[PDB]
RNA sequence: CUAGUACCGUGAGGGAAAGCUGAAAAGCACCCCGGGAGGGGGGUGAAAAGAGCCUGAAACCAGGCGGCGAUAGGAGGGUGCG
RNA sequence: GCCCCGGCGAGGCGCAGGCAGCCGUCGAACCGGGGAUGCCCGAAUGGGACCUCCCGCGGCUUGCCGCACUCCCAGUCGGG
């Protein structure tokens, strides 16, 4: 995308109020060093069915699958990082896909496998 | 027994569905931010304009 | 319910579906006054699709 | 759980100390003080008999701080003299909670001894009047706090 | 700009690009929510006669400015009010300073 | 900016200071350079010269 | 006399009504005009120059 | 910020106020009292920051602590001492 | 909110942190472009408006088209 302006109004009202054909990309991972030498590839854009290795924070060393996406809040759950209530009830702590790192991808549509041929 | 023209009727009716309170789960959804709105109104301290 | 199926048929079938869909809507809000919430919207944009491509024909 | 006031209590041990409050009540701030004035340093239950005795307007409490044009009351030491029910009930209420909540943290009633009590101006609820020649005069309501601490004699 | 780099290193200049860096701060004030944050430190400044690369081999070498004879002016060697910076010239930038003097 | 709003002033006799007022239901000073919201007294200027 | 007594005669019927084209209760119900934007004696838009009405209604400046 | 909005005037017209929990709702499980607002125990959190939510000044109110205090005369202070 | 052509590539159902449920791999939501539907008043125009609502005349086949004022070209058809 196109974002070529110095004042920070703008670019934060961008991010505030972007489209959602652009949120995907804003919210893209890193790979591992297997990965990234196999096909070829630093970063993509995070999907439900992956497999995610956690780098920033207090869970961190956690491996887990990835169970959803909110483009609105910019967030992901991820399997395993959770914490307890009151009551009892397990709730997941939502993460920055930034935080990161995925291990094993899921390559399922072929979309994907364009997006990295283009890209690589 | 008490005369009105039609389009006045309506717009009266129109006035009258306005005039109730913010429902529960709107503020339930917003976080208690939205309580109320700016068209509450009774009939003895506001007038409309007929 | 779908243009794919839609654009397949004549117009007399149609009408009649549209007929149909109308009594099935006006019976569903009557029982709506006392589950799955959204039978109503889907009806409403069924009626539409089978407007717009029943013009679509009757225009070319 | 979800209180949201502190109080103006100093040295709480909760081993031989329990505590109360009422929030938010509608009654007269100045009476508030007057009566609790009275209570202080007394026993319970000695406190609770004055009370009653203030309700069936048996005994009048003196005033020394807010008495404009009160009338003396018969006996010895009375000049000002008055008699708040809606006060007595209120503060009534919040003794029997003190006395609760000693009882169920482990302490022993026949020993309690009201060793603070303070009332607290709250917050005001704006009305308005109307008055001649077209003019509208507040006409408001002012709450009280009150909080009492309780200590157990050895 | 690593040959940039390395040429740097042995003249002596290096030293004072990283000065440069590290004497880079975060300001004080309102002007963070303007923009203009991060006040930038100076560093050196090559006088060239004609540009053929260098100006994109060591632009991004923080606190560093290049600039031709032709258009000099006293922004670029007395910052601040305060004259004598660190400058690298050239030959032909000498020779068109014996020719226009100024 | 801060010449916005009407205003009447009252005058000599009221117990009040001779100010221009709003006259609907608040009725708060209005348009002059000490009152809230009003015009400010030397503003900048784009006339003014800085070369 | 002239004051709070008088005020109890506005029960007759009133001097203006809604405008089909204007929309406000400026419509002069007697002379057949409306106050406001001129419906009923021009069928161009009532408009002063020294009326701030108009720019109001669009967040102009005066 | 649900602003030319609410609201005022028969009308021409006049015209406000109102921003901020926390990294994450983890937005308080369970117990005693109370008709109930709620209070007291216990818990979450790095920190109650408790939705009447960043920090939280002064005026003003109450309580505690210290000094004085019912034979006594000046715009409430100044100098020297106890 | 309905349809089609392209882009992007898995989630989506406005401000708006809820419940119950639906749409989407036959490529959605979203973005660029092009179409359909588009109640009443309003220049308001078949005729009337003290209430954004009422009352009609022709022609065809219950549904559709025409029917204002001031003019031009014409001419008892029409086109502007
Ligand atoms: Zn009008």
């Amino acid at each position: 995308m196109k974002l070529d302006m110095k004042q920070p109004r703008k670019q934060r009202k961008f991010l505030y109020n972007a489209p959602l054909h652009l949120r995907g990309k804003i919210m893209s991972a890193p790979l591992s060093k297997e990965l990234r030498e196999k096909y070829g590839v630093r970063n993509l854009p995070i999907r439900v069915g992956d497999k995610v290795k956690v780098m920033r924070g207090d869970f961190k060393g956690v491996e887990g699958k990835v169970v959803e996406v909110d483009l609105r809040r910019y967030r992901i759950h991820v399997e395993g990082v959770t914490h307890k209530k009151t009551d009892g009830t397990e709730v997941f702590y939502p993460l920055h896909p930034s935080n990161v790192m995925i291990v094993e991808l899921n390559l399922e549509d072929e979309k994907r496998e364009k997006i990295i041929e283009r890209r690589a | 027994a008490r005369n009105k023209p039609f389009a006045k009727k309506l717009r009266l009716a129109k006035a009258a569905k306005q005039n109730r309170r913010v429902p529960v789960w709107v503020i339930v959804k917003t976080n208690r931010k939205v309580i109320t709105h700016p068209k509450r109104r009774h009939w003895r301290r506001t007038k409309l304009k007929e | 319910m779908k243009p794919s199926e839609i654009r397949e048929m004549s117009i007399e079938e149609i009408d009649k579906k549209i007929r149909e869909l109308r009594l099935e809507l006006a019976k569903e809000r009557g029982v709506l006054t006392m589950e799955n919430p959204m039978v109503i919207r889907n009806l409403r944009r069924d009626i539409a699709r089978l407007l717009t491509i029943k013009r679509e024909k009757l225009r070319e | 759980s979800r209180g949201r006031f502190s109080y103006s209590f100093q040295n709480f041990d909760p081993e031989r100390m329990a505590r109360a409050s009422g929030r938010d009540l509608r009654i007269s701030p100045k009476h508030s003080v007057e009566l609790l004035r009275e209570i202080r340093g007394m026993m319970l239950n000695d406190a609770l008999r004055y009370l009653d005795d203030v309700i069936a307007k048996k005994r009048p409490v003196p005033m020394k701080r807010f008495n404009d044009s009160q009338g003396h009351k018969p006996g010895k030491g009375f000049g000002p003299g008055r008699y708040p029910v809606k006060v007595a009930k209120a503060v009534k209420k919040i003794l029997l909670n003190a006395k609760n909540n000693a009882e169920q943290k482990g302490l022993d009633v026949d020993r309690l001894k009201i060793i603070h009590a303070a009332a607290h101006r709250g917050p005001v609820l704006r009305g308005y009047i109307p008055r001649a020649f077209g003019r509208a005069t507040p006409f408001n309501e002012q709450t009280t706090h009150i909080e009492i601490v309780v200590e157990e004699i050895r | 700009t690593a040959q940039t780099r390395e040429i740097f290193k042995k003249l002596g200049v290096w030293d004072d690009i990283e000065r440069a860096k590290k004497n880079t701060k975060i300001r004080a004030g309102k002007g963070k929510m303007r923009g203009r944050r991060y006040k930038k430190a100076k560093g050196p400044l090559i006088v060239v006669a004609k540009n053929e690369g260098i100006v994109q081999g060591a632009r991004n070498h923080p606190g560093v400015d290049v600039v031709t004879v032709d258009n000099l002016g006293v922004e670029y060697l007395a910052p601040g009010t305060h004259p004598g910076r660190l400058t690298i010239w050239t030959k032909g930038a000498i020779e068109r300073l014996r020719e226009i003097y100024g | 900016a801060g010449k916005r709003r009407v205003t009447e002033n009252i005058g000599k006799g009221h117990g009040m200071a001779r100010v221009e007022r709003i006259k609907t239901s608040p009725r708060f000073a209005a348009f002059v350079p000490f009152a809230v919201g009003g015009r400010r007294t030397h503003p900048p200027k784009v006339e003014k010269i800085i070369w | 006399g002239a004051g709070t007594a008088p005020k109890g005669k506005r029960n007759r019927t009133p001097t203006h009504i809604r405008c089909r084209r204007c929309g406000r209760r400026a419509f002069n119900v007697k002379k057949g005009y409306c106050a406001a934007c001129g419906f009923g004696r021009s069928r161009r838009m009532r408009k002063y120059s020294w009326s701030h009405k108009w720019r109001k209604k669009r967040n102009l400046s005066y």
